[PDB]
């Protein structure tokens, strides 16, 4: 019916079909705080919303009114709750409501309520068949939209729609290899399908990541993913990694490479490697280079790491005070 | 020396911190470059205008903006009509940081307004007649604790609050944000915060909750909104802070978390991003930098011998420079980044972040770093609740006088 932004929109207090209802003014008290000076349109819609909520009027007109209240303030979770009561109580067609939610999400994609509403609808319908394509359209406009990724994970997990997602991830990593949300989705997909314990998968992922690093050596996401997939087993578990990183030093260096080196050394020292002290001093040198020159924004962290390594891995570390 | 620049962001070496995009352009790098260029203009304005930089927190301007907002807001705030207790909290907390007293007339009006927001069955809603929700519940409790009078404390219906919390508790240890609502790590924080402040924590209220939060820590080291999701400063703050309240921080890999948050400070801008490869934003001056005091305490509780005894593990100076130079609106109020408009949310969290960056404290040890004029110094804030530590102690003491509902 009458769209909120229609040139011929009329206030509810001017609508004949609402004449029987007394609007309910907001109860702000005798001397209000944080009082919002609402526009006429806003206050008019919400005075009538208060009236139907108070009466618990479950009517077609109340249902239509919730659409306007939502458009005025899509964060009003009370309105969303009442709208869902009305959907069930009036037995509204839920695919029509899906059409509605897809339109509101397109216009207000960063709001929590709209995505929760869509989830409820999908649950009610037990139909995920529009979801991946819908989300992909939202992500085509904002490839890092957090709610969109969250809804995507929920849909994939709950309905077991794993088959095409790695392919989707690869497409987005091509568009922007710096998109951290996409590296996260890569991990989400692999974690839940093959796992990373499969040696051929892990090997494939590491080769892929190293290749991306070579293309874009200052892209922090690829670096965090390489570390993320290797670190639970322990970086020192992978003896070739160190030498291969050192080989990128010359013409692919970054504070990220240097920092990764320190992480490798730290784990080596943790698992009592050969040449304890040689490794320590290499690590301590890098910590100072990072703190003083290459990553000074993190000087306090790098000095803390240096002190930490010294404190527990120096030759004097286990030596009694009397010695 | 005379050639020496005391401001970190204005040193000649600082220019080497500009983005290196490896000649590979994507939307991410294009967007980051735009921000850096805008910020460089701010940093350079003194030199181009031939003035000596003076970093001044515009207290009087911020106070006027706040004092007015506490009473009345324009329709720019319609989108926050279901979040009015947040507005109370953001403004009162900003005023508290600026050491501006709360008139008793104001205090009582706030009390009465929040009473109107409180549901008959427990918790607070976004406004009078609205259903309760953990987010405005958290804000309302913080706001009343900032006021900290007998009247304020008495507003909170503790029995119903506890009943409300139980009604949201899920079998897997998580909490709904509200009835019929969504689950994410914010709810664990909101519930833990209000439950600990008001002494209503029962033996089983948070059963399974620490373990649920730990499942939200991901491969990055930070914490996502739900298990599987990308790490984000806001959710990471909620997760860690909630675990601190529950005394379960060790449920997390603290070392990968420490590495992740320190990496979120931007080498050029000085401020923090909310997640990897996104843009700096002044509100993360709290959500991200606020993690460092929490990590310090947790690590210290484990007897970590290598901890500094005078600084947090982030660049305190660079963060102050970002906030003071880039995040202040000349007319009063603070903001996300240059080009953005002021609002009460950023006013709260930019100042909260400034306070954190100014004040180090670990047991007996205390050390302040105040960039710019000494009048810049703010009151301290508690890194768990983000209200003054004095207000935290006073509230907990008062509510500990009462029995946990049900006994
Ligand atoms: C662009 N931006 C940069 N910093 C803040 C923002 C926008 N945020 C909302 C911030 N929160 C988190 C995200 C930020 C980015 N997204 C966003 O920009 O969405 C729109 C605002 C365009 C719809 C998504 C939201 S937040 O409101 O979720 C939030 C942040 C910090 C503390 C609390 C909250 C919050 C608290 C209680 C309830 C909600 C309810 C919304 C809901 O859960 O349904 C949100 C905001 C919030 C309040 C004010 C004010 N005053 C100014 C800005
Ligand atoms: C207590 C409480 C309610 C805490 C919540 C704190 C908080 C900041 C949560 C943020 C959640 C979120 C959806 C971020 C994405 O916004 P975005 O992607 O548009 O912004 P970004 O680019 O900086 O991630
Ligand atoms: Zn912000």
């Amino acid at each position: 019916f009458l769209s909120l932004d229609s040139p011929t929109y009329v206030l509810y207090r001017d609508r004949a079909e609402w004449a029987d209802i007394d609007p309910v003014p907001q109860n702000d008290g005798p001397s209000p705080v944080v009082q919002i000076i609402y526009s006429e349109k806003f206050r008019d819609v919400y005075d009538y919303f208060r009236a139907v909520l108070q009466r618990d009027e479950r009517s077609e007109r109340a249902f239509k009114l919730t659409r306007d209240a939502i458009e005025l303030n899509a964060a009003n979770y009370t309105v969303w709750h009442f709208r869902r009561v009305l959907l069930r109580s009036l037995q509204k067609d839920l695919q029509e409501e899906m059409n509605y939610i897809i339109a509101i999400i397109e216009e207000q994609p960063k709001n929590y309520q709209v995505w929760h509403h869509r989830r409820v609808l999908v649950e009610w319908l037990k139909d995920p068949s529009q979801e991946l394509e819908f989300i992909a359209d939202i992500l085509n406009q904002d490839a890092k939209n957090y709610h969109a990724w969250q809804h995507r994970q929920w849909v994939i997990q709950e309905f077991r729609l794993w088959d095409n997602e790695l392919q989707y991830v690869d497409q987005l990593l091509k568009e922007d290899v710096r998109n951290n949300s996409v590296w996260n989705q890569r991990h989400f997909v692999i974690s839940n399908t093959t796992g990373y314990s499969d040696r051929a998968v892990l090997e494939r992922e590491v080769q892929y990541t190293l290749e991306m690093i070579k293309l874009v050596p200052h892209n922090e996401s690829a670096w965090n993913y390489l570390k993320g997939i290797l670190q639970d087993r322990g970086l020192s578990r992978y003896p070739n990694l160190l030498n291969q990183l050192l080989d990128l030093q010359p013409s692919h260096s970054s504070p990220y490479l240097i920092a990764f080196l320190v992480d490798i050394y730290e784990d080596m020292l943790e698992n009592q490697c050969d040449n304890k002290e040689d490794i320590l001093n290499k690590a301590l040198e890098l910590c100072e280079i990072l703190a003083k020159e290459k990553d000074t924004i993190r000087k306090e962290y790098w000095r803390y790491i240096g002190r930490s390594l010294q404190s527990k891995h120096s030759r004097e570390s286990d030596i009694p005070a009397s010695v | 020396p005379v050639w020496s620049e005391p401001l970190y962001s204005l040193r000649p070496e600082h220019a080497r911190e500009r983005l290196q995009d490896d000649s590979v352009e994507t939307v991410t790098s294009i967007e980051q470059a735009k921000v850096e260029e805008k910020i460089q203009e701010v940093f350079s304005s003194y030199k181009f205008n031939h003035l000596v930089p003076r970093l001044v927190l515009q207290r009087e301007k911020h106070f006027h903006y706040l004092k007015r907002g506490l009473r009345q807001l324009t329709d720019a705030y319609e989108c926050l009509d279901a979040s009015r207790p947040w507005l109370c909290y953001w403004i009162l907390h900003s005023l508290e940081l600026l050491d501006e007293p709360i008139p008793q007339i104001v205090a009582t009006d706030v009390c009465q307004f929040l009473e109107l927001c409180q549901s008959p069955d427990g918790g607070f809603g976004g406004g009078p007649g609205q259903y309760p929700h953990l987010a405005p519940t958290y804000a309302a409790v913080n706001a009343l604790c900032i006021i900290g009078t007998e009247e304020a404390y008495n507003v909170i219906n503790r029995e119903k609050l506890l009943q409300y919390l139980y009604s949201l508790k899920q079998p897997d240890g998580s909490f709904l944000m509200h009835v019929g609502g969504e689950v994410d790590v914010r709810s664990a924080y909101c519930a833990a915060s209000v439950a600990s402040l008001t002494n209503i924590i029962t033996p089983d209220l948070f059963e399974g909750t620490a373990e649920w939060i730990a499942r939200c820590q991901n491969w990055e080291g930070g914490i996502g909104g739900v298990p599987g999701m990308e790490a984000h400063g806001g959710y990471t703050f909620c997760g860690l802070a909630a675990l601190v309240i529950l005394k379960k921080e060790r449920s997390l890999n603290l070392k990968s978390l420490l590495q992740w948050v320190t990496s979120r400070q931007m080498r050029f801008e000085g401020g923090f991003q909310g997640r990897c490869n996104k843009l700096v934003d002044g509100c993360y001056s709290f959500w991200q930098a606020g993690l460092l005091p929490l990590l310090h305490r947790a690590l210290h509780a484990q007897g970590d011998p290598a901890l500094s005894m005078s600084h947090w593990m982030f660049h305190q100076q660079a963060l102050q420079e970002y906030i003071l130079m880039c995040c202040q609106c000349p007319a009063g109020g603070l903001l996300d980044k240059p080009g953005k408009s002021r609002d009460f949310y950023h006013t709260c969290y930019c100042l909260s972040g400034l306070s954190i960056a100014q004040h180090f404290g670990s047991g007996a040890m205390l050390h302040d770093v105040v960039m710019g004029v000494p009048e810049n110094v703010l009151q301290p804030t508690h890194p768990v609740y983000n209200i003054g530590p004095d207000k935290v102690i006073q509230a907990t003491t008062h509510f500990l006088q009462k029995p946990v509902p049900g006994f």
